[PDB]
RNA sequence: GGGAUUUUAAUAGCUGGCUAUUAAAAUCCCA
């Protein structure tokens, strides 16, 4: 019955996250440590010609950016434990993400180490410039 | 890679997959939007939010390797060495029914120590603006085997006054024994879906108020606390898991644990499942093998209670070689040949299973020598033998005592921990029909330098008066003997015994 | 209802063989 979802690699690494009291660092420490990042992530097919901002309703990257899936690149969508935010909703959820060329290799730790702009919305040193 | 997982199984009833924007993974995707180059494009198709999918939690491996976390599914011989850890566990759950199918949430939680806890059915639901852990529709197992579960769908109580009601628990059992949690599972697979329910893990940490180990997680304080601090905390902290079942058991729990044990006999509820798989694991690692060189740290009066056994056998052994004037002593279970007393000079033999010094032979009993044995007295301290012959001197551990040295075992026996931990066979006052107990008594030899005592053996006794060192040494030897038999020590003596005779001397 | 091992059918891919997914049959464990 019903449908599976992950690989059986991710596994080793999700349930850690289940069991953790502090889940984003528990999957920095098992990344820097030398484990695998997470795979199985939903990467969208882009003209990269977008405003290239960090989350957007569509698709928005540019040439040096890629787009993924909002849900596949959370960690607590992943791992489905309770988000650390107001009202426990998620930002990345329902929305595109948008990850510098050069960060494609964890895309999630990369969404746990960064927060966007306040002001302009980009991604705080890959474009985004308020000084 | 290729290899899919049970783990976090969509158990919706939906026809189709999600929207690359609501989708977790690429797997999970419709396949309307997905490519030739395992990409995804955004299709103009519009999407069916709001909605709310039922998340399997069948499938976790705790068995990531990360510097600074420890180890918590743990070998025979790490379980061994927390052996005053072992909780059994015991998870009976409900199928996902209704709204869902294909997955299973925990209904009623039994440990060891005789407790079951009934839960709502509780599971992940994922919507389209994150996830919730809520309460689920469900269904007892269908079956005849399952009949009892009925009941238990309407008896459920809140997933936050269960998770405390655990930690009270653990606190209350392991608070003396260790600072470490190991929960004994049969099959670990449910077992660990319904421990990630009410367990936290991590960094080892320490408690705040004192030094000890820290072994629960209290979430409104975001606190760490030891059993002795843990009130109101509502998380187990780095618990212990060992699967029984991986150890080399063929065949289900029951007819496992009923080859080596008639004693917990009983109805099928999950506390029975726990006591009969702490009891397999007691079995497997303590009367199956003997280590031997494990050695446990002591807890509360050790070093003084061996003392004292030692003071007491010097005793006993010595007023029995003098009354009756036997001239001969078997020492049987003697490890190096040691002899306890010397003043009344008799001849002594020495008797092992498995000696440790070449002196001593080896034997086992089993009654037929009790003619190989009958010109002298047999001396079985803390030997176990299921049937004593006539004339012995024997002391026997009281299996129906527990304490902090002494854990429940297997077929009524128990676990005794004191430097090493040695199994001892349950406790009968049928194996003693040749024998009588002993009365309490004290004899003193050595010359003199306000008490009355009728069982003084004593030269001012026999003048009809004391002095003051007899009297101390008399009180001192009552502490003795009183740690002794509260410990849970009884002596047994031949039947001709009576303490006139030691009036001779 | 969940899973493990063996076999089979379909689909896809790789270089006559193999791998993965889905489904089916048998045995065992779990509920
Ligand atoms: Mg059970
Ligand atoms: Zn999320
Ligand atoms: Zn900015
Ligand atoms: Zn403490
Ligand atoms: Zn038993
Ligand atoms: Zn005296």
């Amino acid at each position: 019955a019903g449908s599976n979802t992950e690989f059986a690699s991710n596994s080793s690494v999700l349930s850690l996250v289940n069991f953790t009291v502090d889940p984003q660092k528990a999957y920095l420490d098992f990344v820097n440590a030398g484990g695998a990042p997470l795979t199985n992530c939903v990467k969208m097919l882009t003209p990269k010609t977008g405003t290239g901002i960090a989350i957007s309703v569509k698709p928005e990257s540019t040439a040096d950016q890629e787009t993924y899936g909002g849900a596949s690149v959370c960690l607590y969508c992943r791992a489905h434990i309770e988000h650390p935010d107001v009202s426990g909703v998620c930002k990345y959820k329902g929305k595109f993400v948008q990850i510098p060329a050069q960060c494609v290799r964890d895309p999630v730790g990369f969404c746990l180490s960064n927060t966007p702009c306040n002001v302009c919305q980009y991604w705080i040193g890959y474009g985004c410039n308020c000084d | 890679s290729q290899i899919v997982t049970g783990l976090f199984k969509d158990c919706s009833r939906e026809t189709s997959g999600l929207s690359p924007a609501y989708a977790p993974t690429y797997v999970s995707v419709d396949d309307k939007y997905k490519t030739s180059d395992e990409l995804c494009v955004n299709l103009n198709l519009p999407a069916n939010v709001p909605y709310s999918r039922v998340i399997s939690r069948m499938g976790f491996k705790l068995d990531a390797t990360v510097p600074g976390y420890p180890k918590l599914f743990i070998t025979r011989e790490e379980a061994v060495r927390q052996v005053r850890s072992w909780i059994g566990f015991d998870v009976e759950g409900a199928h996902a029914s209704r709204n869902a199918c294909g997955t299973n949430v925990p209904l009623q939680l039994g440990f060891s120590t005789g407790v079951n806890f009934v839960v709502q059915p509780v599971g992940v639901v994922d919507t389209e603006w994150g996830n919730m852990l809520t309460g689920i529709a469900a269904r007892p197992p269908p079956g005849e085997q399952f009949k009892h579960l009925v009941p238990l769908m309407h008896k459920g109580a809140a997933w936050p006054i269960v998770r405390r009601r655990i930690v009270q628990m653990l606190s209350d059992t392991l608070d003396k024994l260790s600072d470490y949690c190991t929960f004994v599972c049969w099959a670990h697979g449910f077992a660990l879906t319904s421990a990630s329910y009410f367990c936290k893990i991590g960094k080892e940490q320490k408690c705040c108020m004192c030094n000890r180990r820290a072994a629960a997680y209290s979430s409104p304080l975001q606190s760490y606390a030891c059993w002795t601090h843990s009130c109101g905390y509502d998380y187990v902290y780095n618990p212990f898991f060992v699967d029984v079942q991986q150890w080399g058991y063929v065949g289900n729990l029951a007819t496992n644990h009923d080859r080596y044990c008639s004693v917990h006999q009983g109805a099928h509820v999950a506390s029975n499942d726990a006591i009969m798989t702490r009891c397999l694991a007691i079995h497997s690692c303590f009367i199956e093998r003997v280590d031997w060189d494990i050695e446990y740290p002591y807890i509360s009066h050790e070093k003084k209670l061996n003392s004292c056994c030692r003071i007491v056998e010097r005793n006993v052994v010595r007023a029995a070689l003098l009354a009756g004037s036997f001239d001969k002593v078997y020492d049987i279970g003697n490890p190096k040949g040691i002899p306890i007393v010397d003043d009344p000079v008799v001849d002594w033999h020495y008797f092992d299973a498995q000696p440790l010094t070449r002196k001593v032979q080896q034997l086992f009993y089993t009654e037929d020598m009790a003619s190989r044995f009958a010109d002298g007295l047999c001396l079985f301290w803390n030997c176990n033998v299921p049937k004593y012959p006539n004339n012995a001197i024997v002391c026997r551990f009281d299996t129906r005592v527990h304490s902090e040295f002494n854990l429940p075992g297997c077929d009524g026996g128990s676990l005794y921990v004191n430097k090493h931990a040695f199994h001892t066979p349950a406790y009968d006052v049928s194996a003693f029909r040749d024998l009588k107990p002993l009365p309490f008594f004290y004899y003193s030899t050595t010359p003199c330098e306000p008490l009355k005592s009728a069982v003084c053996i004593t030269a001012c006794n026999l003048g009809g008066a004391v002095c003051r060192k007899h009297a101390t040494e008399y009180r001192e030897y009552m502490e003795a003997y009183n740690l002794v038999s509260a410990s849970g020590f009884r002596l047994w003596c031949y039947k001709t015994f009576d303490i006139y005779n030691l009036w001779s001397t």
